[PDB]
């Protein structure tokens, strides 16, 4: 099995830049295919047979290389170019590269924070989840802090990051604090705090069980 | 050209994994018709194909337990994988010649555990815009698809990847609409869980 190495694992780019992604092979390869996979969708053929532009693909994509080294070039990088990119070789044992993720750089953005109390349905089942949405911020690095009646809480929280948005290059996060109905009704005030580098002053969303 | 994978989402270990790819637009009497699977960690593995004249070609490491057949009278081709283990848990795709067009793909999980349907909890609260959501909790196995108003709101929707908890999965989805839209108009999240053959439609109340 021919090993295809893609460097680097993660590629950073700014709008309007021209980037080059590389694919190194463990042995000689006659031709290389290239594939793009955006989030939520299926992989799509960009370049086939080293340098041939596939249908439904802009001319700003171009593939070069030969032997054991092949390159994918993207000119005028747009926000929609945020995806994973795979190279591919066809032989008696076809393989794919490990993939290169293209992250898009952009202006810093503060998260719009929304907080939600447990639903009437979940409480009836005896559960209680408090959900906090931190949508459309940049960069990805951010911490969320849960305060129950003033005291910080770390147990029972689960955080999920989206992939980089293809429209505005931003990120979103979902923070869920899960308790028992008894534990939830044992306190009154519930607060989630968003500390992002866009401001020293955190963004605070809260409600009272009253 | 459109491709569509279909078949069970759960296969007990040592049993046989079967999937169908329905092709519309072109006939499978031309070109090449491949099967490809993807593991967690951006790992793609080519499985095999069947071509225009019925010839097959398989991944050497899969050849001993893989079979690809076709039904030209239905314009479909099938995938058969025997004696599956946990290692075979992956997202299976069907794709055309040179992998030009792919199907939506389907996540097949190898396990002896029963399917557990998801509970769908609404997320509701001023502002010119309002953020709504649905909490999808306590299901197995992956995945689920959350759509708002039959895809009418795909722009503004955030799909947060599922995380594992106590053997059960939990994900969430948010949607942002003009304050004029909700709750003046009905906004409903539809959660599909194919493994349990379950669809839950939760309406957002103010």
């Amino acid at each position: 099995q021919i090993v295809l190495t893609q460097s680097p694992a993660i590629m950073s780019a700014s709008l309007g830049e021209e980037i080059t992604l590389t694919c190194s092979a463990s042995s000689s390869v006659n031709y290389m295919h290239w594939y793009q996979q955006k989030s939520g969708t299926s992989p799509k053929l960009l370049i086939y047979t080293t340098s041939n532009l596939a249908s439904g693909v802009p001319s700003r994509f171009s593939g070069s290389g030969s032997g054991t080294f092949y390159s994918l070039t993207i000119s005028s990088v747009e926000a929609e170019d945020a995806a994973d990119y795979y190279c591919h070789q066809w032989s008696s044992y076809p393989t794919f590269g490990g993939g290169t993720k293209l992250e898009i750089k952009r202006a810093d953005a503060a998260p719009t924070v929304s907080i939600f109390p447990p639903s009437s349905e979940q409480l009836t089942s005896g559960g209680a989840s408090v959900v906090c949405f931190l949508n459309n911020f940049y960069p990805k690095d951010i911490n969320v802090k849960w305060k129950i009646d003033g005291s910080e809480r770390q147990n029972g929280v689960l955080n999920s990051w989206t992939d980089q948005d293809s429209k505005d290059s931003t990120y979103s996060m979902s923070s869920t604090l899960t308790l028992t109905k008894d534990e939830y009704e044992r306190h009154n005030s519930y607060t989630c705090e968003a500390t992002h580098k866009t401001s020293t002053s955190p963004i605070v969303k809260s409600f009272n069980r009253n | 050209v459109q491709l569509q994978e279909s078949g069970p989402s759960l296969v007990k270990p040592s049993q046989t994994l079967s999937l169908t790819c329905s092709v519309t637009g072109d006939s499978i009497t031309s070109g090449y018709w491949n099967w490809i699977r993807k593991f967690p960690g951006n790992r793609l593995e080519y499985m095999g194909y069947i071509n225009y004249s019925g010839n097959t070609f398989y991944n050497p490491s899969l050849k001993s337990r893989i079979s690809i057949t076709r039904d030209t009278s239905k314009n479909q081709y099938c995938l058969q994988l025997n004696s599956v283990t946990t290692e075979d848990t992956a997202t299976y795709y069907c794709a055309t010649y040179r992998f030009n067009y792919w199907g939506q793909g389907t996540l097949v999980t190898v396990s002896a555990a029963k399917t557990t349907p998801p509970s769908v909890y609404p997320l509701a609260p001023t502002g010119s815009s309002v953020t709504l959501g649905c909490l999808v909790k306590g299901y197995f196995p992956e995945p689920v698809t959350v759509t708002w108003n039959s895809g009418s709101l795909s722009s503004g929707v955030h799909t947060f990847p599922a995380l594992l908890q106590s053997g059960l999965y939990t994900m969430s989805s948010s949607v942002t609409v003009p304050s004029s839209t909700w709750p003046s108009q009905t906004v409903t999240c539809s959660v599909a869980h194919p493994a349990s053959s379950t669809t839950v439609d939760k309406k957002l109340e103010p």
